[PDB]
């Protein structure tokens, strides 16, 4: 009944938290969706939200569900939402995902781990980062490292 | 006009694509595609008749998605 | 100030092969004189669901017949199971 | 706020397009080898399986 | 309220009267009447749901014969 | 200046046994909040047709069973033939 | 589809040409009815029209169909429309039924014949008949008698 | 221009009426004698007959 998609396998919930429409996401989530639906690549509406964040969209989302730790659908290389958020450097969102749950041992195996993902993100963007950005990344970097312990 | 409804070739490829994520390495008898195409077309043509009835009920000549939706619900679809 | 890696997307396009002309042709045959713009999208979704349900069952028949070739009869049973009658096959 | 299906130029919707108007060989069976339909047991089995598939959805 | 729908006794006599002009001297198992009554009630309750949908489509809260008619037509009745 | 002999009429009343309260009860169960006055008549006609079709088939089964007693199973087959599913009988 | 009735078995067409509504009969006959439907006693909409006539209703009716000679349904004692019209002394209607068809040999067997029916009608109403009525009945009476020949 | 189904006094529609709330014996089978259901042949026959009944209507 609820699951019918566009030609990428994208549910109606996906599109809202893709384009980051909060007044849409809200209204839709009301009646709206079985969660962890996987589009044709295997992502979930929380991936999209984390990936684009859309901080105040992912807050509405992580509320309901939960759905907060979702692995990869095959072919999408097994990327958790925190992995995704660390790939997109949305730290306020990465911080949000750490409350209400966390995968931090996830070691998502693109060959890498959550810290390694952030580290490779930093390495790649080393020049071009703000002061504030460099600092958000340091916090997060010491925080993840002290997670495994 | 013609009895043409859906073009055969795109319909065939449509069927193979859908079949593919249920099972791979499948092939079809042509009659099987023919069977799917005729049933699909009868299904949609009939549906448009019900849809048309729903539009008229609302005193509209222009059919709309909500008309298709009503028709499907009453026909017992999900 | 960082950057992002967007999601790879997987496209299944073939439903667009039910074109606007095809859809006009179906609607006309159904006695319809006028359509709203959203009708095209709606019809694709509806047919997609329909085929997905029928082909899923058909393929299941083909498997239980221990073969990789789908037959007209497999489709006929699938159609019957899905509440649709087909003659001539 | 909609479009007319019947009027001048609807005939363009019915033109013949040879390359689209037949099925192609790809995806079709490779040869004329005999294909056995479902035996009654096989059919009853498949429907049993689909009954359970549905029961869990 | 109650699960009461149609009163049993008038329903029974209704069934016998209708049966009578097809064949005479018939008698019924009680379960047969029960079967007819349950099917009749499921049929009408379901129909009223479809009818209600047709009223709402026309932006009415009050259902009317034309709503029942649309529902029956789409359900494929004659 | 003459006179007339009107037609004798034959009454089959029992459909009125589907009363206004019965019909309200059915409609309520169907989620209906408000009815027009013509709904009562319409519902009687619709049920009458329904029963006539099902009982006609059922009675036909009973005959082919070479007996004068209608059984729950006779009705079940009739219902199935008329496109209605009944469980428990 | 078209045949569903009241509790006397009366079709929608019946009621119109019973109450003698011409603007109704007209509008309904347009799309309207399979003819010779028999109500629970076995009458037909032409019987009603003849029986009540409603001269200008039976003219509309006898046009379409035809249906103009309809026997009895069992239990209704095998009364043809002319028999019926002669029972109700609608002579203008009885005259109409004689054009566009006639049963005149019908001998409808309530035990009686068309003439005998008129004759028994006259006998029963002997006093109370007008001059004009007495004359319409004489015409009709000599006309039927000279039918059998 | 219609009547409300839900309101004060709808409860009168649900009162128990013993004399109407059960089936009576008249029209029911006279005894407990065994009643045989249709044999598959008899069923197939009846449906054949009804198929033809319909074909002429």
């Amino acid at each position: 009944k609820w699951n019918r998609r566009n030609d990428m396998g994208e549910t109606l919930l996906h599109r809202a938290c893709i384009e980051g429409q909060l007044r849409r996401v809200q209204d839709l989530v009301r009646q709206g969706h079985p969660l962890n639906p996987r589009d044709y690549c295997g992502w979930t509406p929380l991936h999209e939200a984390c990936n684009y964040g859309h901080l105040e969209i992912v807050r509405f989302l992580l509320d309901h569900g939960a759905a907060v730790d979702d692995p990869g659908g095959q072919g999408c290389e097994g990327i958790t939402p925190l992995h995704d958020a660390l790939n997109c450097g949305h730290f306020e969102v990465a911080e949000l995902l750490l409350e209400r749950g966390a995968s931090v041992t996830l070691r998502t195996r693109k060959g890498l781990s959550p810290l390694e993902t952030l580290q490779q993100w930093v390495k790649l963007y080393r020049r071009d980062l703000d002061l504030e950005t460099r600092q958000k990344a340091r916090a997060m970097e010491m925080l993840l490292q002290a997670a495994a312990s | 006009s013609t009895e043409l409804l859906i073009r055969k070739l795109p319909f065939q490829r449509l069927v193979r694509e859908i079949a593919q994520d249920f099972k791979t390495d499948l092939r079809f008898q042509s009659a099987a595609i023919g069977a799917l195409q005729e049933a699909s077309e009868a299904y949609l043509v009939g549906l448009f008749e019900d849809t048309n009835l729903c539009a008229i009920h609302a005193k509209r000549v222009t059919i709309m998605p909500k008309d298709i939706q009503l028709a499907r619900r009453i026909r017992g679809e999900r | 100030k960082g950057g992002a890696k967007r999601h790879r997307k997987v496209l299944r396009d073939n439903i667009q092969g039910i074109t606007k002309p095809a859809i006009r042709r179906l609607a006309r045959r159904g006695g319809v004189k006028r359509i709203s713009g959203l009708i095209y999208e709606e019809t694709r979704g509806v047919l997609k669901v329909f085929l997905e349900n029928v082909i899923r069952d058909a393929v299941t028949y083909t498997e239980h017949a221990k073969r990789k070739t789908v037959t007209a009869m497999d489709v006929v049973y699938a159609l019957k199971r899905q509440g649709r009658t087909l003659y001539g096959f | 706020d909609g479009e007319e299906l019947i009027g001048d130029g609807m005939e363009r919707d019915y033109r013949a397009i040879p390359e689209l108007d037949a099925y192609e060989a790809e995806g079709l069976a490779l040869d004329d080898e005999d294909v056995e339909e479902l035996t009654a047991s096989q059919r009853e089995a498949a429907e049993r399986a689909m009954r359970q598939r549905d029961r869990e959805a």
